[PDB]
């Protein structure tokens, strides 16, 4: 349940410093 | 060949040894028969899909990160372009296989307004996944219909689902996820999260027996996300 | 086409990527190229069929796992069956074209003792997976190449390398690991790991820079299948 | 380093259950 949140929030956080930057 | 059920176990088979290609192939034989799917066989599908997917993707945003660096060699920096440019290849081709089951068979013949929500944001994400790697003129399209799906899954489930139904909770969490990453625009993503969010805490009551674990997962990923988003 | 640094770079891309079948293939390109591998390239190709290979021989495990239940509708069981040997062809298919690299290309070129030790033990891995899953006639030609290339490896070991040398570590844990499981000789299984990490305790001196982190490692493996296996 | 200890371990404890049985 906290793996599922874990791996959501590194898919995110991906966008916001690849695509953001 | 084999029949449904045959073609069911197997997608059991190959989701448990992590054979996802195998899995899609199976779940889409199924779909393919034209017969309406049950709750089971539709999650099939949609994990399948997701996997299968999910490798390319991933994959992508890996090149597309070392693609971020000066090349002195033309070859190197060019080399990784190509790459990329076989990885959206594929992703384009599996996108596109998913959004011809959803147009030819599953959508027109939802009969129950979950189902009809469920393909609809399938059809949404799918189009968004295209957009992530979509060019100029073609991502225009792309984005059109992501938001399109978006929109009409997000109507039908305002009207007909209760705000702490998992689907229509997940649903929000990726138009959210589509308005911040793909139309860039952070105020309506942040506004779609909170308000789902908040629609879904003033009625608790609506949770039942069998989705309420569901539902409360979606409802912390929703405020994960506007945090991680606010700053 | 691509030549040979191009297809190497494609091949350092790919296993950042995780997209290990298209690792092999340009691994495979270079090696078929006729001439013999660098160390890096040596490497890149062992890593990118290990994957490979290795996807393979845990999706045959958990299908195997779950073939081993009561299972009344013959259906179920037998499409489990079914499945099962569509793996293992795969999983073939994978092994004897790195077989096929090992024999046409790579050990007869080998010039250093430590290349050849490398691909004889690699060749012994390769049988020993064909082992695994092999059946009966072929089962016997399949365990005796496997113990043949690594007793091959191991002689030239003993002579040219010294007893700390991760490649002639490594070869003596993975031929103990075939004498437990495809030969179910457990007693010189563990005389075999036993005597390789103590002459290697013996001689800690000839440890080198480069390579005592590796040496150490595979000593603390050594050590590991020790006690899991008395008992 | 310990990662490949542990999955090292897997792999050979799964022979020991699933083949010795």
């Amino acid at each position: 349940r906290d793996k599922i949140r874990l791996n959501n929030a590194i898919w995110r956080a991906w966008y916001i410093q690849y695509v953001q930057r | 060949t084999m029949d449904k059920s045959e073609l069911v176990q197997k997608a059991k088979l190959a989701e448990q040894a992590e054979r996802y290609d195998d899995m899609a192939a199976a779940m889409k034989a199924v779909t393919e028969q034209g017969h309406e799917l049950s709750n089971e066989e539709r999650n099939l599908l949609s994990v399948a899909y997701k996997n299968v997917v999910g490798a390319r993707r991933s994959s992508w945003r890996v090149i597309s990160s070392i693609e971020q660096k000066t090349e002195r060699n033309e070859k190197k920096q060019q080399m990784g372009k190509e790459y990329r440019e076989k990885i959206e290849a594929e992703l384009q081709d599996i996108c596109n296989d998913v959004l011809e089951l959803l147009d030819k068979y599953l959508i027109l013949n939802a009969t129950q307004a979950e189902s009809k929500v469920f393909y609809l944001k399938m059809k949404g994400d799918y189009f968004r996944y295209l957009s992530e790697v979509a060019s100029g003129e073609n991502k225009q399209t792309t984005v059109s219909n992501s938001q399109q799906a978006y929109q009409e899954a997000f109507e039908i489930s305002k009207k007909e689902m209760q705000p702490t139904h998992p689907i229509r909770l997940g649903l929000a969490l990726n138009f959210s996820v589509f308005y911040y990453e793909i139309l860039n625009s952070p105020e309506k993503a942040c506004s779609l999260a909170k308000t789902a969010f908040d629609e879904a805490i003033a009625e608790l009551d609506t949770l039942n027996e069998e989705s309420y674990k569901d539902s409360t997962l979606i409802m912390q990923l929703l405020r994960d996300n506007l945090t991680l988003w606010t700053s």
